[PDB]
């Protein structure tokens, strides 16, 4: 980013993200039928789209349970936002997975992220990210956890859901190179999975304890090994004042400017 | 369009010198200076300096910015 | 048409007509008419008149009706006659109405309201009134109060001084309705403000007061004070002053220091030549008095106070040292006085060695008083200044000179000739009561307005009402108070206006032909036509729901918000249509900028150079808009909050206008958007309100709202990022260790614990499957200091839904002084809905305090809702 | 239900004065009206204000349905001087301090139809034997010195005051206007219309009875205690 002009164009843009919110598409494609099927409550989806930005990827972590007596469907009941920052093609979020009390009741279902340009494939950066989570986390089950990619289409939003195949998981555990075309990448690595939106139940948010989630505007304050706690509260928007301290901390001024126009007229209170 | 493109900025120079004078005094002044310089064919500059003197003291390094400007209309 | 005075003559020069009138001749003392000493008037009132041996001629004229009758008063007397001390007596009567033997002036029976036209005047008046009346021990204060924090403060206050506007908002909210019926007296000082654009306010006040007295049957004294102008009997009718025993008129001959009037109108069309001509007139006029005498120049510019000076100086130097030697000799007349006062805050260091100096509010605080001291003792015979000097602390000058009469009105978007009261005040400063024989004054104006300024300073000018312009806004606020239900009550109300008696006695001027006046003598049908259009305007902007059939009005919350914030009905509908739940800050500012109050603000070519720079130095993107008024207003608001100084003068005045109106504007936005229930935007808007009030962004350390703190220390704690709520864990030493400034360690700590903090607990139990009950326990965590928190501290508690999207419920909670440390228990019910949610949030935030908030997740994770109930 | 956005109770209470009169002129112009108030003294003041804004209408003594000559036998029995006045114009009030004869008289005058409006203290909602057509509840909070704060009318009380507009013998309808604070608006909107839930408080006030019952040997041992529960 240009860090001056680049900030503002996208900033007055994102104030319209809520317009997208009511036009969304969902990939319908061939159902494995032996697979799990994930239901995403619409409210969290709306809010998640609304906090995002149209260039930097933001990501969120999925937490849910399967409804009683129906083990093959996973309701996503919660999204957790952790300290993070994006690129246009990927997202850097820390090594620690969410730990918190409200979360103990549910299982992790993977993660969800915004995708500035729509691609009909799981980006190598993603399969690599996911495998590398999975390597370090037994908590995440290969077969149960997914990557939901939410892409910004014109005036719209459109989303797909992927699972790593074991081929993919091994490649990704192995993979170093984060470029858009790493060696040995294959369409054999991922698999599409069945997902539905729902108005039947409401999902909720988990959000960083002492800060907010969006570190894009401080990259030096973000570290892979950084630790965080959580709370029950909603995410602030991308360009929200808090995510942007450096800019509100731009004041170089001498007080005596106030000497000029010392006619104080007030008369009201 | 181009004449006024630079006529505004002539008015800027005015305010910068004079400050926030009442409209009438700003644009009236514009008419004055523009009228004085503009007869380049009149040329001189000794006379122009006298003409400028009719305005007395304006310092200098501004009065050049009003030179090269007033060439450009 | 206007009139000569007696010995007056017109002498026209090149480019300027100059008119001269001599001083007036005092009316000879009537047969057996003497002054009254402070002896021969009633025993009690005499107290507090100390230092003053005798009553002024006019004071002495009407003291009898002042203290012996509840009959309403009107006096018209010239500036300098000392009108205040008349009204003072009208107060000392009421102060005397409640008295006891074994205690004096017991103060819970009565309160007095003094309405003065200008702020400086109010300030200084409370200042001296306090000293004077202190012998009684009666407490008099200015009403600058925000409504809620200081009400219970001004509860104990009597004889309260305020600007008519203040009284009008505060009455529209109802802060007055707890005060009233304890009010036996209201003073209208400088009531000739009826003629100003501000006129409708005074008209609204008095009309309400009268119309109200007719319902309650409990009366009130009304004391009007005015400059000497015709239409006195009309103002009399308006104040319900019985012309017989209640009316008092005195012409321009009663000015204590006789006034020789000089008026120079300039014929020059070209402004460029004019800005020379007026300079030269100034020089000649000033050299005329360069001998033993005193001159005072009122310029309407801030900076030009000292731009006018140094012109006179450099001219006197260009004069080959002629005009100099302003003294009786070299050492004589104390030139060591002007030399030994050398080092000062202002530019005075250049002017002071010579004969003259400058005065105004801008450059210094104390050196203004130090200059006023210098002028009173006559060590400076030339002083150039601003109107706030005439309106502020009182010092006269042998001869005063008003340069140009034109000012810049950001409200009007352009330049306009200054108000009636401004000249009247500054030219009524001409001549000393003590050291002077007669005063003169010189008004340098444009020839076209030259007639006008004669109709004033000699009594030719009618006092007319500007009421029609504001009529829709006035009507609303009366419906809002419930004082007008329908059309009929509306015509009854308008029948109490100044505009009514003026429409009666001069229909020709007000748009009524005499024939249709004969057709409707009482103006029933005109007052019905009038107000019908106001009703329609208020209906079209949704302030009121009024159907033509019944003639009845119904108030809407939008209407109430409008009245309460004194925001016009065009602005409010702009807000109604523009404001939506999903608005970003980026957009909130634009909607603010679209306020109809700013309609005349435009962007000048010359300033579009600076506005661009300012546009790139602002935190909130304006970029939705290019250079147009919206952008100028927006970038201005931001500049003010971001605390940025501006080079252009036009922009400065403009910015001031924008930001002053911004409080009420942003606030009405908050109120609206909160009543709607849209959580996010009510946050963004209250925070904006605070940011305007405090002049800072939230991203800056809350410690700044304590102005008691050093700037470098604040900036130092901002340098290292150490989140503010993490200061409570640290002791006095641990604090200083962060910024490595340990000497500050104690003091910082004080402030950190002075900052308002609530901790809160909740007990929640389900009532029905639809509703839960919440008991919120607020426990004050901060150390109270009334020199910081004052008498009261205000907090909004609002319970927000799952996404912090909708506000399910909200209360205004107010913790008084006494009860800091006492836990307060608030009980309220909230609904729950079909997809039972993970939690609600209970938010509590200070009203005025910035960065002061506590959120409390209320989790339903374990909630067990009751069994639904059978039919 | 009439919401008022003024939190400060004096101002609120004062600014609902005019609406009271209007509520009468609207909902029940010619029929009996009872007005409940938060304070013992507030009853006087509100009777007064009803009379002073009664003048405004250009309509004086509209609430008196008999001539002044008829009320004299009743007024001979009075101590309170202001009550004489308020009764003379057809209002009158009832509270703690009134002699039982004064109260009986006012009640008589109301039910007989002589006076059309009576302002009554809240405490008298329970023990009042005279009903009405319109009932106006003014400001549902009251003042408690112990915690120094205002506290809401207990809901059942409010329901009782509301039930005090019933006149089955004659009226085809009965009317109630409840003027309350902003906060307290929704609560009434919900719970006055729906049937009410009722929960037990015994869990809190518990000891006294176990003690007394143990004394009677109705609870001889812990088991008997659970059984009793």
């Amino acid at each position: 980013f240009s860090s001056k002009t680049e900030w503002r164009v996208r900033a007055i843009s994102a104030a319209n993200l809520h317009l997208r919110t009511n036009h969304i598409y969902v990939s319908s494609d061939d159902i494995k039928e032996t697979g799990y099927t994930y239901i995403l409550p619409k409210n969290v989806l709306k809010k998640f789209i609304c906090i995002s930005d149209l260039r930097a990827q933001i990501a969120g972590y999925l937490y849910g349970v399967s409804p009683p007596d129906n083990p093959q469907v996973k309701e996503i009941r919660c999204i957790v936002m952790v300290p993070q920052w994006g690129t246009h093609q990927t997202v850097h979020l820390p090594g620690q997975l969410p730990q918190h009390e409200y979360l103990k009741e549910m299982e992790p279902l993977g993660w969800i992220h915004t995708q500035p340009n729509e691609s009909p494939q799981l980006s190598p950066q993603d399969v690599t990210t996911h495998a590398k989570i999975m390597a370090d986390n037994p908590s995440w089950d290969g077969e149960k956890t997914i990557i939901i990619t939410c892409s910004f289409t014109p005036g719209s939003c459109t989303l797909t859901a992927y699972k790593l195949t074991p081929s993919g998981y091994e490649w990704g555990r192995q993979n170093t190179d984060k470029g858009n075309n790493p060696k040995g990448y294959l369409p054999s690595h991922y698999e599409r999975v069945q997902m539905l939106l729902s108005d039947r139940f409401l999902g909720f948010f988990m959000v960083p304890a002492q800060s907010s989630w969006n570190y894009n505007f401080m990259g030096v304050r973000h570290d892979p090994n950084m630790k965080y706690e959580l709370q029950l509260a909603n995410p602030k928007e991308f360009y929200h004042e808090v995510h942007r301290p450096s800019h509100f901390l731009n004041f170089a001024l001498l007080q005596e400017g106030e000497v000029y126009s010392a006619d104080r007229e007030d008369l009201y209170a | 369009k181009e004449t006024r493109e630079t006529y505004e900025v002539l008015l800027s120079f005015i305010q910068a010198a004079l400050g926030d004078q009442p409209r009438d005094i700003l644009c009236g002044a514009a008419d004055e200076v523009l009228a004085v310089l503009k007869n380049e064919k009149l040329r001189d500059k000794e006379r122009r300096k006298e003409i400028d003197l009719l305005l007395g003291q304006t310092d200098d390094t501004r009065y050049h910015v009003l030179v090269n400007l007033g060439k450009k209309i | 048409r206007c009139q000569l005075p007696d010995g007056s003559f017109r002498r026209q020069r090149k480019g300027y007509e100059e008119v001269h009138v001599p001083a007036l001749k005092p009316k000879p003392f009537g047969s057996e008419e003497q002054l009254l000493p402070v002896e021969k008037l009633p025993k009690y009132a005499q107290a507090g008149f100390e230092g003053f041996k005798t009553l002024n001629r006019i004071q002495s004229k009407l003291y009898r009706a002042a203290l012996e009758t509840d009959e309403n008063l009107l006096l018209c007397a010239p500036t300098g006659a000392g009108k205040t001390n008349v009204a003072l007596m009208c107060m000392l009567r009421e102060i005397g109405k409640h008295i006891n033997m074994d205690g004096t002036i017991n103060v819970d029976d009565f309160k007095i309201i003094y309405i003065a036209p200008m702020r400086s005047l109010v300030q200084e008046m409370v200042g001296s009134f306090g000293k004077r009346l202190a012998t009684y021990g009666i407490t008099v204060a200015e009403l600058t109060g925000d409504h809620q924090l200081c009400k219970e403060e001004i509860s104990a206050t009597q004889i309260i001084v305020c600007t008519p506007e203040k009284w009008d908002i505060i009455t529209r909210k109802g802060g007055e309705r707890t005060y009233t019926q304890l009010v036996r007296l209201i003073i209208l000082d400088e009531i000739h403000l009826l003629h100003d654009d501000r006129g409708p306010v005074l008209e609204a006040l008095v009309a309400r007061a009268i119309r109200n007295i007719e319902m309650t049957q409990e009366d009130v004294r009304l004391i009007g004070l005015s400059a000497t102008l015709p239409n006195y009997e009309d103002v009399a009718t308006f104040l319900r002053v019985d012309p017989a025993k209640g009316l008092f008129y005195f012409d321009n001959s009663f000015r204590p220091v006789p006034l020789e009037q000089t008026y120079v109108g300039i014929t020059e069309k070209k402004a460029i030549k004019r800005f020379q001509i007026m300079n030269e007139i100034v020089y000649e006029k000033i050299m005329e008095h360069a001998g033993k005498n005193q001159v005072l120049v009122f310029v309407h510019s801030r900076k030009e106070t000292g731009k006018t000076a140094r012109a006179i100086r450099d001219m006197c130097l260009e004069k080959d040292t002629l005009g100099l030697f302003l003294r009786e000799g070299s050492a004589s007349t104390e030139v060591l006085r002007t030399e030994a006062e050398q080092c000062k805050n202002l530019e005075l260091k250049d002017l002071l060695p010579y004969g003259f100096a400058i005065h105004h509010a801008g450059m210094t605080r104390v050196d203004r008083t130090l200059v006023e001291d210098l002028f009173a003792d006559k060590h400076i015979q030339v002083l150039v200044s601003t109107a706030t000097l005439a309106w502020g602390v009182n010092l006269p000058a042998h001869t005063v000179i008003i340069k140009g009469t034109q000012v810049y009105s950001p409200e009007k978007g352009r330049w306009t000739e200054l108000g009636a009261l401004d000249i009247l005040q500054m030219l009524g400063r001409a001549g000393r009561p003590q050291y002077d024989t007669k005063g003169e004054g010189i008004l340098i104006t444009s020839h076209g307005e030259l007639q006008y300024y004669l109709s004033l300073l000699n009594q030719q000018l009618p006092i007319e009402s500007q009421m029609v312009s504001k009529l829709p806004d006035m009507l609303n606020a009366e419906i809002v108070l419930g004082n007008v239900q329908n059309a009929k009550d509306a015509v009854n109300w308008l029948g109490y206006a100044y505009l009514y008696i003026r429409m009666l006695r001069s229909p020709t001027l007000y748009g009524i032909s005499h024939d249709d006046l004969k057709g409707d003598p009482l103006l029933d049908q005109r007052r019905l036509d009038l107000v019908h259009t106001a009703a329609l305007m208020l209906d079209k902007n949704n302030l009121v729901k009024y159907d033509k059939k019944t003639g009845n009005f119904q108030v809407t919350e939008l209407g109430r918000i409008a009245s309460h914030y004194y925001i016009t009905n065009d602005t409010v509908q702009t807000y109604n249509q523009l404001l939506k739940p999903t608005l970003s800050e980026i957009e909130l500012f634009r909607v603010f900028s679209l306020s109809s109050e700013f309609k005349n603000i435009t962007v000048r070519e010359e300033e579009k150079l600076e506005l661009q720079k300012l546009l790139e130095r602002v935190p909130i993107p304006v970029k939705e808009s290019i250079e147009e008024p919206s952008a100028k207003i927006n970038v201005l608001l931001q500049a003010f909050i971001s605390q940025l100084k501006l080079e252009g003068f036009a922009l400065m005045a403009d910015m001031v206008y924008v930001t002053q109106s911004a409080g009420r504007l942003m606030r009405a936005i908050f109120e609206i958007v909160l009543n709607r229930g849209w959580a996010q935007l009510t946050d963004k808007t209250l925070n904006l309100c605070k940011m305007i009030d405090k002049r800072m962004w939230q991203s800056m350390c809350p410690l700044r709202q304590f102005r008691k703190l050093p700037e470098e220390v604040v900036k130092k704690i901002e340098k290292k990022n150490f989140p503010f709520e993490r200061l409570y864990d640290l002791n006095h030493n641990e604090i200083g260790e962060l910024i490595r400034m340990p000497k500050m360690g104690k003091t910082i700590h004080k402030y950190v614990h002075l900052f308002p903090k609530l901790e809160l607990s909740v007990h929640l139990q389900p009532i029905t499957r639809s509703t839960l009950k919440v008991e919120l326990t607020i426990t004050p965590d901060f150390q109270w200091d009334e020199k910081v928190h004052g008498s009261s501290e205000a907090f909004w508690i609002l319970v927000e839904d799952v996404d912090s999207e909708v506000i399910l419920h909200h209360e205004y909670f107010l913790l008084k002084a006494k009860y800091a440390q006492d836990e307060h228990l608030i009980t309220f019910f909230v609904p729950v809905f079909e997809p039972l949610p993970p939690q609600y949030f209970i938010r509590v935030v200070s009203d005025r305090w910035l960065s002061c908030e506590t959120q409390l997740p209320v989790s339903f994770r374990h909630l067990i809702l009751p069994e639904k109930y059978p039919p | 239900i009439q919401g008022f956005n003024i939190s400060h109770t004096q101002t609120r209470l004062l600014s609902m004065a005019k609406p009271v009169y209007h509520a009468i002129t609207k909902h029940s112009p010619k029929k009996p009206v009872i007005v409940f108030v938060p304070s013992r003294k507030q009853t006087r003041l509100t009777a007064i204000d009803i009379l002073t804004t009664c003048a405004a209408d250009i309509q004086r003594q509209r609430f008196l349905h008999c001539t002044e000559k008829d009320l004299i036998p009743y007024l001979e029995k009075l101590s309170d001087s202001t009550l004489k006045e308020t009764l003379l114009n057809g209002v009158g009030y009832l509270h703690e301090g009134l002699s039982p004869m004064e109260r009986r008289l006012v009640e008589q005058l109301f039910s007989s139809g002589a006076i059309q409006v009576v302002v009554a203290s809240r405490s008298l909602c329970w023990g009042m034997n005279v009903a009405a057509h319109l009932v106006i509840i003014m400001d549902t909070q009251y003042y408690n010195g112990k915690i120094h704060a205002y506290v809401d009318y207990p809901i059942y009380d409010v329901l009782q005051m509301v039930g005090h507009a019933n006149r089955p013998l004659q009226d085809d309808e009965g009317r109630c206007v409840i003027m309350c604070q902003g906060s307290k608006k929704d609560f009434f909107k919900k719970f006055l219309y729906e049937p009410l839930p009722v929960e037990s408080h015994l869990d809190h006030c518990m000891h006294d009875h176990f003690n007394a019952e143990i004394v009677t040997k109705t609870i001889e041992n812990k088991q008997d205690a659970v059984d009793y529960l």
